[PDB]
């Protein structure tokens, strides 16, 4: 879940 | 939810605030406010000067526990009582 | 509203299949939406069926995104998510075509001018805008399919701008 | 249907069984706690859980944990009077662990003050078989805490605050464990879970709002714990990022069974975890903290800052090591996958359960490998983002030497195929063009 959240933040960037 | 150790740290910090106000002479113009601030520090001489307000040694015990030993254990009570 | 949403999400987490129960709970809402408002303006009803589907699709998309890749347990939920997306876009299709076919039936009432002095395209199309019962509808199918692709944000776009800054 | 039958009796059967599980005697208590553990696991409705909480049995079970401090002191002895107490404790911790897996259960445990009561226990400060036993105590206690809070809801963030209070209350023991040069997988798991808890609990936002009643000091304590976490986290790069990697992996080869293989797998897990979490923590600190952007002081020429360059060199070296290992793990996983029902028949030529267990082992392999995968994806991402903004800043503001070293390493980043199987399982490539943009900002910056 933490990895998925980090990926989502990277996509938002 | 507060632990006895978190309480003891807040209590020590509050006591250092009381002591700083006394050392700065904040109450030097009012002997009664200075006496109350010395009571908050658990000053045994000032607590004994106020014996007539406590009337009993066991009230004096509980006031000493409040201002010096707020986390006292049951096993240590006899020593403070005596 | 935050307490009721937490209780429903927590109740669905006790069901053996939260996806199947989320599909089942919508059956009365679909019937109610069909009944409720008058026959003359069903459309607003179809827009509300689309909105109800979109609400559950958004919830299921959040669930599927939180799952670690490789749990076979969510294959059925991913299939139901796709089927609910197909239901939502089918309601949108019905609203577009039946409004438009219904519009021609109850609105091509006014008319009438053959040709134009100008050879300008705009004037030719304005004259022939009424006159084709096939064309107009083909452009509505194009506009509908362009609207689906618009909803479908593939969205690396901003990060794609990061990928190659104007430079 | 079974749950309907349990309900059908009424809160009468549930009360009698739960009361007897609490304070019966030895065996019966242990079995009753186990039964409760099992019933609460199949409690989709979570009625039993509601009854236990409303009737006060859950509180009694939590209060009874303070009973074992004396038992632990007596047990640290060479000869143990009775292992019965250990089994009750296990059943109890198992049941509590089961209750903690529930999103609500974690909240109810927090309301009941489980972390506060664990923070009062002195048994955790008596680090010495006896050493193994201290180890096991630590295991259950910390277990419950971490698992709970993590699987805990986002709204219950204080979970992180209470757990941090627990880590700080036992800072000597925790620092001793973080300084222990132990190749055992267990120590790595302890470290992985702790680094995870610290990564989520030690947010500088928790120290500022903690000044309401504890005040100027609670902030310093908070900053102190955080600074220690930071140093211990950086020391892990020399252990797991240097020539000692080969010695830790070779001392376990004196005997490598399937067990040893999986042990090394999760050693890698740790390597991964312990730091993904720490890197996350760094990234979060940078996005909120923004790397002291407001300060105009030169970042590059009390602490030191070459430390950053070292970290950069180390992380760049570790990346290639991790990448090679990740690629090797994927091949082994593919080989395990190749094995079919036909492989079991060939083995038979029980062979079938050998394959049951074989599949077990290989899927454990899958777990570890995918774990590693995510870990390194994240690793790469982090290195990048950091180094990117780092060099961005540096630009304006040694630079030639850094650029030359960077260009040489960057070429050598060859693999320099970035792969696409974890990526094909994961969603879109935030390693591709996001990483490509990072390279344009940095490799071009090196040029």
């Amino acid at each position: 879940e933490q990895v998925k959240q980090r990926v989502l933040h990277t996509l938002l960037a | 939810t507060q632990t006895l150790t978190e309480f003891e740290l807040k209590w020590q910090h509050w006591r250092e605030e009381c002591e700083r106000h006394l050392q700065n002479g904040t109450f030097s113009s009012n002997v009664h406010m200075e006496a109350v601030c010395r009571v908050l520090l658990g000053d045994e001489e000032v607590l004994l000067e106020k014996r007539d307000l406590m009337t009993t040694w066991y009230h004096f015990l509980v006031s000493r526990l409040l201002f010096k030993h707020p986390t006292v254990k049951p096993t240590e009570l006899h020593f403070y009582a005596q | 509203s935050f307490t009721e949403d937490i209780t429903l999400s927590a109740v669905m987490l006790q069901e053996e299949d939260p996806g199947e129960a989320a599909t089942m709970s919508m059956y009365p809402d679909f019937l109610k939406s069909f009944l409720e408002h008058p026959s003359s303006a069903v459309f607003e009803l179809i827009e509300q069926y689309e909105a109800t589907c979109n609400t559950q699709i958004t919830l299921l998309k959040k669930i599927v995104k939180r799952v670690t890749p490789g749990q076979q347990k969510f294959s059925k939920t991913a299939s139901i998510l796709w089927l609910l997306q197909q239901e939502m876009v089918t309601w949108r299709l019905i609203a577009a075509l039946y409004r438009d076919r219904i519009q021609s039936a109850l609105e091509e009432e006014n008319m009438f001018e053959i040709a134009a002095p100008n050879a300008s395209e705009k004037t030719i199309v304005d004259k022939l805008f009424q006159r084709d019962t096939l064309v107009r509808q083909s452009q509505l199918v194009v506009d509908w399919l362009e609207s689906i692709a618009k909803d479908e944000v593939g969205d690396f776009s901003d990060n794609i701008e990061y990928y190659a800054k104007s430079v | 249907d079974n749950l309907s039958i349990f309900e059908s009796y009424g809160t009468a059967l549930m009360e009698v069984v739960c009361r007897d599980a609490c304070d019966g005697h030895d065996i019966g208590r242990m079995l009753a706690l186990a039964l409760l553990d099992r019933i609460v696991s199949v409690d989709r409705q979570q009625q039993w859980l509601l009854y236990l909480s409303n009737s006060g049995y859950l509180k009694v079970l939590v209060d009874s944990l303070a009973e074992d401090d004396v038992v632990l002191r007596n047990l640290l002895t060479p000869q143990p009077p009775l292992l019965k107490a250990l089994y009750i404790y296990e059943s109890k911790m198992a049941f509590l662990t089961r209750v903690a897996k529930s999103s609500q259960g974690a909240i109810e445990l927090l309301r009941s003050g489980v972390i506060v009561r664990l923070a009062q226990c002195q048994v955790y400060d008596m680090r010495p078989a006896p050493v193994e036993r201290y180890r096991q105590i630590l295991l259950p206690a910390l277990q419950i805490c971490q698992l709970i809070l993590t699987s805990s809801t986002a709204q219950h963030l204080q979970a992180a605050g209470q757990v941090l209070q627990f880590l700080v209350a036992h800072s000597d023991t925790i620092q001793a464990i973080l300084r222990s040069q132990e190749g055992s997988l267990g120590s790595l798991q302890e470290l992985a879970l702790l680094t995870g808890i610290i990564s989520k609990a030690a947010l500088p936002g928790v120290l500022n709002e903690l000044d309401i009643g504890l005040n100027d000091g609670s902030m310093m304590e908070l900053q102190g714990h955080i600074g220690r976490f930071q140093r211990q986290c950086l020391a892990l790069l020399n252990r797991f990022g240097g020539s000692d990697r080969l010695r830790q992996l070779s001392l376990q080869d004196d005997s490598s069974r399937l067990d040893g293989v999986s042990k090394k797998d999760d050693m890698e897990l740790a390597m991964q975890q312990i730091c993904s979490n720490v890197m996350e923590y760094c990234q979060a600190l940078m996005i909120q903290n923004s790397p002291s952007f407001q300060q105009t002081v030169c970042l590059f020429t009390l602490p030191s800052l070459g430390v950053v360059i070292h970290l950069l060199k180390q992380s760049a070296n570790n990346f290639f090591t991790y990448y090679d290992i990740h690629r090797q793990s994927v091949g082994k996983l593919q080989n395990v996958e190749q094995l079919p029902p036909d492989e079991i028949k060939e083995l038979c030529q029980s062979t079938t359960q050998k394959y049951g267990l074989a599949r077990r082992r290989l899927v454990k392999l899958i777990n570890s490998r995918a774990k590693l995968l995510s870990l390194c994806s994240y690793i790469i991402e982090t290195c990048l983002y950091i180094l990117w903004r780092h060099l961005e800043y540096y630009l304006l503001h040694q630079d030639v030497d850094t650029l030359l070293r960077e260009g040489a390493n960057s070429f050598g980043e060859s693999l320099q195929k970035r792969l696409l199987d974890i990526e094909s399982l994961y969603c879109k490539v935030r390693s591709r063009h996001s990483f490509i943009q990072a390279l344009v900002r940095r490799i071009r910056g090196l040029l």
